[PDB]
């Protein structure tokens, strides 16, 4: 169960920078439940491309060809 | 040239005692067109990252794995195995 | 005889190999790729077939039109994710009234 | 002393539009990477691959709060609620 | 003596009849004469003494009247999410924000 | 002034096919912008289209090719 | 094992657009993705124009109507007068 170590403090600070002034109590696990849908959605495109590449380790172009697919494209990693 | 007799030919199979009309028709074509597309265009990024010459049947297969949904994908892979298997032995 | 008679499928593999080799996806191509990709065509074709067909005898028709091809492809959880971004001509749209409107 | 609610909200919001850096703790973050990656059992990564997942997930987070933000906002709230972050997934096209 | 009528319908019924009636059918309901006319009028802006195919503008109606749809089935979340029976321009202006237009 | 072709009912008629209740008086004017931007966007990547082609008349094909490009699929005028 | 990259090009050009100022590294692998990016992007524009055509061949013609097609406003319309001085240039 780490998914509970996305702590209040830290959702707090992110709503802070996307300019919310004031949080209810409920926002925390609908926002723990997308963060897991996300990432479980880039992490199975990003294990698939590892997958078929013939790699036990997971590359970092992995990743960026998964949020192009998605259609994020994430500059700063190659 | 189009697929129009080849929808047919599945049509018929899965429901012999129906029809279906020209406009019908034009959006399966249109519909057959764009998954390949997708497919293709999938399957030559694929040999891209890689850097290999040829498209191969698990090229094609990755792109599936990577483009439909799962319970949908699954039965895709599951056919075109049986497939592939059947054009050798 | 036709490699689709080996293959035991319905839709042409040598079009499909052909189209591989004419649209600039790669140097080569594998000889199992057409019928694989064949493969995956004919099944869904044949899926979205059978719910267009499902959608029309539910209305008492013998043709398919794109009415029946909107409402077999929307009233689907998979098929609307995979065509969430194409507009059907003629297709119109699903019947539904929010519950805060009726009285 | 005590600062009257909502001013040190706005001086947090100020000071956290400033600032450029992470706001989630890495090994938490690590953690849940490699737990929810269990897809392939026994996998490896690169480091990059989880610094990058991470930059993509809080600039995700970022852009749904503004949205939930404008849309509590049309509300006429200054609270946001989980409803307000529904409507921005449904609108979005999610 | 005199000739009266039975009685007037509750507002809002024949607005959900309608709702139901034109969600049931299928067809084009833009003038397509008036819809053609504003077409050549805004393509005349890039390049004049052009020339049309029906399927052409068919298409363009279809894409717009598809478009106009979804729009109006956001705008109308828009309303509701904001306790409103009555549809306002800044829902509009939200949806296309949100959406990101 | 075409725009004014694009009558009061029809939009009303658009906008009890999406499910609206009630509309008000300057839903009208603000769709009849939405849509104007909208057409002018989509010709002016037909008629790019045509222009690249050499060609005088602007095909069906070239309507279904930007739209695609703007990101709006359309099946049955192929 | 040697990579290509583009760094010094974007260093010539910016010693040319800000005589005193210094990029970061991090910086830098922005613009190279940002290169790439656009390359990718207006190439296979170009392709796809080159294959509605029936053309073998992309020529700069093709590349314009992309880079018309994919470039917003004014930016445009420099892009394009830009890539024709030089091409003018480069024939004599």
């Amino acid at each position: 169960d780490n998914i509970q170590g996305i702590t209040k403090p830290a959702i707090r600070r992110l709503a802070r920078r996307g300019g919310v002034k004031r949080i209810s109590g409920l926002i925390y696990e609908e926002t723990r439940g997308v963060l897991k849908v996300f990432l479980e959605n880039v992490i199975r495109d990003a294990v698939t491309y590892t997958e078929h590449a013939k790699r036990k380790t997971v590359t970092a172009m992995d990743v960026v060809y998964a949020l192009k697919r998605q259609g994020r494209t994430l500059y700063g990693f190659g | 040239e189009s697929y129009a007799i080849y929808v047919y030919k599945v049509l018929k199979q899965v429901h012999p005692d129906t029809g279906i009309s020209s406009k019908a028709m034009s959006i399966m074509n249109s519909f057959v067109n764009d998954v390949f597309e997708r497919i293709a265009g999938e399957a030559s990024r694929l040999a891209h990252y890689n850097k290999r010459s040829t498209i191969t049947s698990r090229e094609i297969q990755t792109a599936v794995r990577l483009l439909l949904p799962g319970e949908l994908a699954k039965h895709a892979v599951s056919e075109g195995t049986k497939a592939v298997t059947k054009y050798t032995s | 005889k036709t490699r689709s008679s080996r293959a035991g499928l319905q839709f042409p593999v040598g079009r499909v190999h052909r189209l591989l080799r004419k649209g600039n996806y790669a140097e080569r191509v594998g000889a199992g790729a057409p019928v694989y990709l064949a493969a995956v065509l004919e099944y869904l074709t044949a899926e979205i077939l059978e719910l267009a067909g499902n959608a029309a005898r539910d209305n008492k028709k013998t043709r398919i039109i794109p009415r029946h091809l909107q409402l077999a492809v929307r009233n689907d959880e998979e098929l609307n994710k995979l065509l969430g971004r194409v507009t059907i001509a003629q297709g119109g749209v699903l019947p539904n009234i929010q519950s805060v409107l009726l009285p | 002393h005590r600062y009257r609610p909502g001013t040190v909200a706005l001086r947090e919001i100020r000071r956290y539009q400033k600032s450029t850096e992470l706001l989630i703790r890495k090994l938490p973050f690590q953690r849940l990477v490699r737990e929810i990656a269990q897809f392939k059992t026994d996998l490896r990564f690169q480091s990059s691959a989880v610094m990058a997942l991470q930059e993509a997930s809080e600039a995700y987070l970022v852009a749904l709060f503004e949205d939930t933000n404008l849309c509590a906002i049309h509300a006429k709230r200054v609270t946001i609620m989980p409803k307000d972050i529904q409507l921005a997934r449904r609108i979005r096209g999610e």
